[PDB]
RNA sequence: UCUGAGAGUUUGAUCCUGGCUCAGGAUUAACGCUGGCGGCAUGCCUAAUACAUGCAAGUCGAUCGAAAGUAGUAAUACUUUAGAGGCGAACGGGUGAGUAACACGUAUCCAAUCUACCUUAUAAUGGGGGAUAACUAGUUGAAAGACUAGCUAAUACCGCAUAAGAACUUUGGUUCGAAUCAAAGUUGAAAGGACCUGCAAGGGUUCGUUAUUUGAUGAGGGUGCGCCAUAUCAGCUAGUUGGUGGGGUAACGGCCUACCAAGGCAAUGACGUGUAGCUAUGCUGAGAAGUAGAAUAGCCACAAUGGGACUGAGACACGGCCCAUACUCCUACGGGAGGCAGCAGUAGGGAAUUUUUCACAAUGAGCGAAAGCUUGAUGGAGCAAUGCCGCGUGAACGAUGAAGGUCUUUAAGAUUGUAAAGUUCUUUUAUUUGGGAAGAAUGACUUUAGCAGGUAAUGGCUAGAGUUUGACUGUACCAUUUUGAAUAAGUGACGACUAACUAUGUGCCAGCAGUCGCGGUAAUACAUAGGUCGCAAGCGUUAUCCGGAUUUAUUGGGCGUAAAGCAAGCGCAGGCGGAUUGAAAAGUCUGGUGUUAAAGGCAGCUGCUUAACAGUUGUAUGCAUUGGAAAC
RNA sequence: GGUCUUGUAGCUCAGUCGGUAGAGCAACGGUCUGAAGAACCGUGUGUCGGCAGUUCGAUUCUGCCCGAGACCACCA
C-alpha cells in the first residue's frame, strides 16, 4: 500500500502467479532466507493453489475438506 | 439553520445603530471637555454618560474608570 | 439518566445546565436508582437548606421528593 | 468446550473413576489400554510435573465436566476473597448447583444434573434455574420441581440416592439443603490442591 | 425522502417492437401525450428518456429502459426494446419483462428482417395475443401498399403461429397525433381499446416467495446501490432479506428501500417494475441481467433436461445443423448464459427444427422450472427453442 | 500486614559472560477456518477527504398591533400567526489538525477580577415625545432583494422629573497597600400582560418591572511544581528589559502607545529541532515503573481556509454575519447561493470498524401562567461471534466390543469403543397457546380536605379521589400452552522445546520452519490419511505493548583475561565531609485540618435466573496549613 | 449492454492473402563424470481461448460466445 518494495516468500504448494497480481499478505521470519520475514495469505485472492490444504487451512484459507 | 437567525439578523441592526449613533453623543461632550474644562461640561458629559453605562453600550466599569480621570484632571486644576 | 442499560437508574445530583449529563458534577445529592418503585431514594437532607436558600434550581426532581417530605410548610417561614 | 462427549475416553487416559472403582470396570474387562493403538509400553513420553498439572486440571474439570471460561472466572472471584483460597475455592468448588443435586442422591450422572437444569425441571428457594453455576451458601432450599415428578429416572435415583454426609434431603418430599461446611475427610485425598493452584501461571 | 407515490392506478406492462425510423421515438412521446389528457398524470419524454451521449446526438437506444404514463383507469410502463442487430439481448430482456405490447411497423419503414426476427423471438418466449398497430399513414398515405404492410405483417405473424387473420392492426400515425390532429389521435384510442383485450393484467399476488428481474444498476447520491428492475412473482416490502442467485454465490442482503423510477413505492407484488436501494451491496458485486431470490426457494440449475425445438431457416433459424460441442447461449429472462448442446446419444449433428429431448449443462447455475418457455440463440440468430422438462440438478 | 515460574542456545564437551528466541497476558483489532442463542459494553484510527436529504433551536399570542380562518345576522368568541418584542441563543454534539505551554492538573494569589437568570433584603411600579415594523402601492433581477412614497402596536426606542439606597467628586474622622463612617456636590428608576374584588372611586391577585443587597454560579488571570526526545541544538530577546506618562480589559498588567535609557533570558540548558490534545485512566509487574494516553470522563482548542465586526451575560460562534481565498452548485452568464469535526448515509482510503431506524414513554433542557412545543442530547430498536459472559448442540442404560478406518505390516485380537444399533426418557432453546408485570410512589389537570400572612374576594402551599402520556412490550416470565433429539462443532497441534503416534508417498524436489532442525534415498519434523491431544461458539495467526528480561540495575550490575578505569597529573563549579557545645527546625518523622471531582483501585452488601456491569458505604496517595523532635 | 485490444505448447513468441504448428527455457533419456558440476544434444511438449458459416482440414475470411482489459450505463 505505500510505496516499498520488498521480497518475500511464496507461501503454501503451487503457484498461481500472474506478474502483478494481488496478494494478501502476512510476516514470519524464515531462517533458509536472509532477513526475509514476510509471506502471503495463500489461497483469499486471484492466487488460489494450496491444494488438499486439510491439516491447517487457518492459514492458506480454503474450502472446509468435505467429510 | 437555527430558526432565530435571519429574525435576529434583522432584528439586531436596529440595537447596533443605536448604540454606535448613543457612543458619539457622548464623545462629543468628552471632546467638548478637552476644547475647555468647566464643572458644566462635567455634569453634562456624566448626564449623557449615565445612559450608556446603564446598559451595555459603553462598559459600566471603563465608565467608572473614565469619570474617575475625568475628575481627577478636572481637580488639578 | 445515568446506568446500565435495560436498567434505569437515575442518581440524584445537584447539577448546573452548563455542565452535561455524565460530566462533572457539582454535589451528588445521594443516589436514584428507579429499578425498584417502593423506596430507592437517599440523600444527605441538609444540602437542601441553603442549597435552596441561594438559588441555582438544582435538578427539577427534586421537588417531587420534597412533596414525600412535606419541606415547604417547614422552610417557608426561614425563607421569609 | 460446553460438554464432554465419551466418558472413559478420559477414564482410560487419566485414570479416572468417580464411581472410584466402576468408571473404568466391568465392561468384559477393566483394561487399562491407553486411548488409540498406541499402547505398547509407556512409562513418560513427556509425562513430567507440568504434565501430570495438566492431567489433574482435565481431572477435577471433566469429574464436573465444565468449561475452563467458567473455571477460570470463578478463580478470578475467588482471587478476591481472603483466607486460604485452595479449600474455599474447593469447598465452593463443590458448592455449586449440579455437584449438590448430584451429591443429593438425585442425579445418576452431573451430565444428567446439567440436562435437568437445562430443562428447567429443578427449583432452588422459589427461582427457577436456567444455569446451573449459582455458588451456594448455607441455607438454601432445593426442590424436585413436582411437575416434572413424571421422569423414571429420577424416581430410580432419588429413592435409594447416596446423600452426602454435608447437604441432606428427604425423599418424602423430595426436597434438600446445604446444612453445614464440609470437611476434606470427605472427598479423595488422592487430588491435591497444590497441583492445580501451583499450576496457574497464566493468572 | 424521495417522494413517495401512492400506487392507486393498476399496472400493465407494454412494449415496442420494431425499428427506429418509424418514428419510435415520436410514437413514445405521442402515447404519452395523448393519454395524458384522458388520463392524468401520463409523463412523457421525448429526448429527454435520452441521458448519454451518441443517445443525446444519435438518438438511438444502447441501454435500453422503461417510460411512466398512467390514466385514470389504468398505469402503463412501456420498454424502449430496440432493433440494431447485436442490440438484440437489449429486445430479449424488454421480451422477457413482457405481458403486452405495440407492434410498431410502419407503412414506409415495413417489416425487415430484424422485425421478423422480434417477432419470432415474441413468439417463441410466448406472448398472448400480441396487438400491432400500423404507423405512418399521414406521409404516403396508400391504398395498396397499406394493405401489403398490414398483409405481410399478418403472414408474418401467421409464420410463427399466430391468428395473424385476426390480430389487430390499428393504422394512422402518431406523428400527427402528437402534432395536433384528432383524426390521428382517435386512432391511439382505437389502439388502446385493441390492447383492453389480448393484453392482459397481471395478478399481483402474495403466495409466491419473490422473484426479480434485473434491467440496471443504478447508486443514489449519498444513499448506496439501487438494482431496479421488474419483480416477476412474490410480495416485498421494506426490509426482508433477499438472496442474489447465479453467477455469484447465493448472498443474502438486507433491502433498504423499494421504488420505482427513483420514487419509493408502497409495496412491491408480482409483475411489478420497481427497484430496491440494498444494505450492503456493491454496484459492481450486481450485474444488468441477474436473477434475484429468497432463501427457501427454487434452486439454480447449472444441467438439466428439456423438449427443443430448433429454428428452421424457413422460419428465420440455422441454415446448417448444429454439433454437441456446439457452445450456443440459452437466456433465462435476464443472461445470455452459454451451455453446450449435449445432445442424447447417437444423436450429434442435428439439423434445425426436429423437436427432441434433449439435455444441457450450462457454465453459471440458474434457477429454473418446469413449463418455463425460453430461446436459444447464437451467432447473432437464434438457433434453438424449447421449454424446461425436467430439472436433475 | 505484603508479594516472585521457566526454558533452550556459542563448543569437541565443559565453566563463565552474553545476546537472541520461546512458553504468557492485552488490542476501535482485521484477516484465515468455522459459527445456535441471550445478557452485557464498545463500535471508522486511514483522507481533521468532499459530502442530496431530513433532523441536530426552538419557544412564548395570558408581550404586542395586525393578518387569515371558523361558530355567531351581528356583537364578538375562539384557533394559529405574516411580523415585531422577549427568552435561550455561548447549552449541547463531534473531531484532537494544531499547540512542548501556566495546556493538563496540583496546591494557591486574586489588596486585581466580574458574574444574564436564579437567593436574601430595601425602595416603587410617573408623565410625555417620536415611531416604524406589519402593511399598502411599484420597479427591477431567476432569486439573492433593494430602493420611491404613505400608514398604524407593544413591556420596541428615547427626553423630563422625582430619585431612599447606590456610584462618582469635595471635606472630615477612622484601622492596618486596602477599608468603614459623617456632610454636601455631580449623575443615574421602571412596565406593562391577564385578572379578582369592586355601581363606580379605588384596593388588590398574579408574572414581571427598576435602583438595589445578599449569595452562589461560572469565567478569567497569575504563582510553585509535574509531565516529551533532543547541546552532531551557545548564544538569544530591540517592546525584548527597566523607568515615566497616556490609551485599552470584568479586574491589574509594554496588553498597547510615545519618550528616557540597556537591560532580560540560558551551560544547574535561552533556545534550535522532531513529535504531541494533557490528565483520570487501560494492559503487564510483587513494586516503583514500562505501555497506550482505546471507551468514557475533567478541562482545553477549532469549526472549509484567514482575518474582521454586530448583538448579547458572555460568540466573532459546527448548523449567526461581512470581506478575501479555494471548492461546489445555480444562473437570465451579468450575479447569487453551501459549509454533517450534528446523527445516521454515500463516494475515496484502509483489511475493515453499526441504520439514510422508533419514541421524546423515561432523564434532561429551555420556551412558556398554563396548555403545549421541539429536542441526531437522551432512552431505545437493529448490524458486527467487536469483547466478555451465560447457554445448547441430548440423559441414563446399552458387551468382551455390531459393521467398519487402522494396526499388529493378513489370517488372532486390539483401537476407534459405550463408540454403535437399540430400551425408553426428555425440552432452557426451538414450536403452537393464553396471560402478564413494573418502569408513570414522575409531572402537571380538575375539583375535595386543611394551612398562612389578607380580606370583602382571591390567588400561594400541603394531603387524599380519578384520568393519564410505555418507546421498549408481543419485554422478562409462566401454566404438559401443541409438538419435538429434534434447532446447532469446529479449530489447531502431536520431535525437543511447550501435553498430544502410526501408515503411505516423497527423496534437501516439493515444502514446513521462533530455535535446533526435517526431505541429495526407509522424514517422529514434510504432504495426506487414521488414531491421539488441546481450546471451543469460537480456534488459530497477524501487528503493537508488557511480562518473562533483575537484560542501562531505587527495588535490580560491573569496569584484570567476555563491552566497561580514562595515559597521568594539576585541579574550578560541584558531590562527598573529623569530634564535642548551643540555637532554630528548613529538610525528615509525626497528629489534626482543607483539597487531590467522580468513575475507576480495594472490602462488604445489592440488582444483576450466576457473573460481566452498575449502585451502597467506608476506602488511600501527593500538596498546603497547624501541634509536637532534634535522631540526623 | 454496446465502441475496441487480447487468450498460439507447460510459459513466453514465429508462422504468404486458406497448401505448414515450430525456436528459447520448464522438463524426460543418452554423451557424462573417481563421485559431482559443466556438457553436446534427441524427444514428448499444439486443429492456435471455445463455437457458427465459406471452401482447399479456417488463428489465417468473417461472425458469435466465455474471461481479462483502455470508454459510456441515478449521475445536473
Amino acid at each position: 500500500t505505500n510505496g516499498f518494495e520488498v521480497l518475500t516468500y511464496i507461501p503454501g504448494e503451487g503457484h498461481n502467479l500472474q506478474e502483478h497480481s494481488v496478494t494478501l499478505l502476512r510476516g514470519g521470519r524464515v531462517k533458509d532466507l536472509p532477513g526475509v520475514r514476510y509471506h502471503i495469505v495463500r489461497g483469499t485472492l486471484d492466487t488460489v493453489g494450496v491444494e488438499k490444504r486439510r491439516q491447517q487451512r487457518s492459514a492458506y484459507g480454503a474450502k472446509k475438506p468435505k467429510a | 439553520n437555527i430558526k432565530s437567525n435571519e429574525k435576529r439578523l434583522r432584528q439586531n441592526i436596529k440595537r447596533n445603530l443605536n448604540n454606535k449613533g448613543q457612543k458619539t453623543k457622548l464623545k462629543t461632550n468628552v471632546k467638548n471637555f478637552h476644547k475647555e474644562i468647566n464643572l458644566d461640561n462635567l455634569g453634562n458629559v456624566y448626564s449623557q454618560a449615565d445612559r450608556l453605562a446603564r446598559k451595555g453600550i459603553i462598559s459600566t466599569n471603563r465608565a467608572r474608570r473614565l469619570k474617575s480621570r475625568n475628575v481627577a484632571v478636572l481637580n488639578k486644576t | 439518566r445515568m446506568g446500565r442499560v435495560h436498567y434505569p437508574t437515575y442518581r440524584i445530583v445537584a447539577v448546573d445546565s452548563r455542565v452535561k449529563r455524565d460530566g462533572k458534577y457539582i454535589a451528588l445529592i445521594g443516589h436514584l436508582n428507579p429499578a425498584l418503585k417502593e423506596n430507592k431514594c437517599k440523600i444527605d437532607e441538609a444540602v437542601a437548606l441553603e442549597w435552596l436558600n441561594k438559588g441555582a434550581k438544582p435538578t427539577d426532581t427534586v421537588r417531587s421528593l420534597f412533596s414525600q417530605t412535606g419541606l415547604w410548610k417547614k422552610f417557608v417561614e426561614s425563607k421569609k | 468446550m460446553k460438554y464432554t462427549g465419551s466418558i472413559f475416553k478420559r477414564s482410560r487416559r487419566l485414570g479416572f473413576s468417580l464411581l472410584e472403582n466402576n468408571k473404568e470396570f466391568s465392561k468384559g474387562k477393566k483394561r487399562k489400554t491407553i486411548p488409540g493403538q498406541h499402547g505398547n509400553r509407556f512409562r513418560s513420553s513427556t509425562m513430567s510435573g507440568y504434565a501430570q498439572q495438566l492431567q489433574e486440571k482435565q481431572r477435577m474439570q471433566y469429574m464436573y465436566g465444565i468449561t475452563d471460561k467458567q473455571f477460570r472466572r470463578l478463580f478470578r472471584l475467588v482471587l478476591k476473597q481472603r483466607g486460604n483460597l485452595a479449600v474455599n475455592l474447593f469447598r465452593v468448588l463443590e458448592s455449586r448447583l449440579d455437584n449438590i443435586v448430584y451429591r443429593m442422591g438425585f442425579a445418576p450422572t452431573r451430565r444428567s444434573a446439567r440436562q435437568l437444569v437445562n430443562h428447567g425441571h429443578v427449583l432452588l428457594n422459589d427461582r427457577t434455574v436456567d444455569t446451573p453455576s449459582i455458588i451456594l451458601n448455607p441455607g438454601d432450599k432445593v426442590r424436585l420441581k413436582a411437575k416434572t415428578i413424571k421422569i423414571p429416572i429420577v424416581k430410580a435415583a432419588s429413592e435409594s440416592g447416596v446423600v452426602s454426609p454435608f447437604v441432606e434431603t428427604n425423599n418424602k418430599t423430595f426436597e434438600g439443603t446445604y446444612v453445614r461446611f464440609p470437611e476434606r475427610s470427605e472427598l479423595p485425598a488422592g487430588i491435591n490442591e497444590s497441583y492445580v493452584v501451583e499450576w496457574y501461571k497464566r493468572l | 425522502a424521495r417522494e413517495k407515490f401512492d400506487r392507486s392506478k393498476p399496472h400493465v406492462n407494454v412494449g415496442t417492437i420494431g425499428h427506429i425510423d418509424h418514428g419510435k421515438t415520436t410514437l413514445t412521446a405521442a402515447i404519452c401525450t395523448v393519454l395524458a389528457k384522458e388520463g392524468k398524470s401520463a409523463a412523457t419524454r421525448y429526448d429527454q428518456i435520452d441521458k448519454a451521449p451518441e443517445e443525446k446526438a444519435r438518438g438511438i437506444t444502447i441501454n435500453s429502459a422503461h417510460v411512466e404514463y398512467s390514466s385514470d383507469k389504468r398505469h402503463y410502463a412501456h420498454v424502449d426494446c430496440p432493433g440494431h442487430a447485436d442490440y438484440i439481448k437489449n429486445m430479449i430482456t424488454g421480451a422477457a419483462q413482457m405481458d403486452g405490447a405495440i407492434l410498431v411497423v410502419s407503412a414506409t419503414d415495413s417489416v425487415m428482417p430484424q422485425t421478423r426476427e422480434h417477432i419470432l423471438l415474441a413468439r417463441q418466449v410466448g406472448v398472448p395475443r400480441m396487438v400491432v398497430f400500423l404507423n405512418k399513414c399521414d406521409i404516403a398515405t396508400d391504398e395498396e401498399v397499406q394493405e401489403l404492410v398490414a398483409e405481410e405483417v399478418r403472414d408474418l405473424l401467421t409464420s410463427y403461429g399466430f391468428d395473424g387473420k385476426n390480430t389487430p392492426i390499428i393504422y394512422g400515425s402518431a406523428l400527427k397525433a402528437l402534432e395536433g390532429d384528432p383524426k390521428w389521435e382517435a386512432k391511439i384510442h382505437d389502439l388502446m381499446n385493441a390492447v383492453d383485450e389480448w393484453i392482459p393484467t397481471p395478478e399481483r399476488e402474495v403466495d409466491k416467495p419473490f422473484l426479480l428481474a434485473i434491467e440496471d444498476t443504478m447508486t443514489i447520491t449519498g444513499r448506496g446501490t439501487v438494482v431496479t428492475g421488474r419483480v416477476e412473482r412474490g410480495e416485498l416490502k421494506v426490509g426482508q432479506e433477499i438472496e442474489i442467485v447465479g453467477l455469484r454465490p447465493i448472498r443474502k442482503a438486507v433491502v433498504t428501500g423499494i421504488e420505482m423510477f427513483k420514487k419509493e413505492l408502497d409495496s412491491a407484488m408480482a409483475g411489478d417494475n420497481a427497484g430496491v436501494l440494498l444494505r450492503g451491496v456493491d454496484r459492481k458485486e450486481v450485474e444488468r441481467g441477474q436473477v434475484l431470490a429468497k432463501p427457501g426457494s427454487i434452486k439454480p440449475h447449472k444441467k438439466f433436461k428439456a423438449e427443443i425445438y430448433a429454428l428452421k431457416k424457413e422460419e428465420g433459424g440455422r441454415h446448417t445443423g448444429f454439433l454437441n460441442g456446439y457452445r450456443p447461449q440459452f437466456y433465462f429472462r435476464t443472461t445470455d448464459v452459454t451451455g453446450s448442446i449435449s445432445l442424447p446419444e447417437n444423436t450429434e449433428m442435428v439439423l434445425p427444427g426436429d423437436n427432441t429431448s434433449i439435455t444441457v449443462e450450462l457454465i453459471a447455475p440458474i434457477a429454473c422450472e418446469k413449463g418455463s418457455k425460453f430461446s436459444i440463440r447464437e451467432g447473432g440468430r437464434t438457433v434453438g427453442a424449447g421449454s424446461v422438462t425436467e430439472v436433475l440438478e
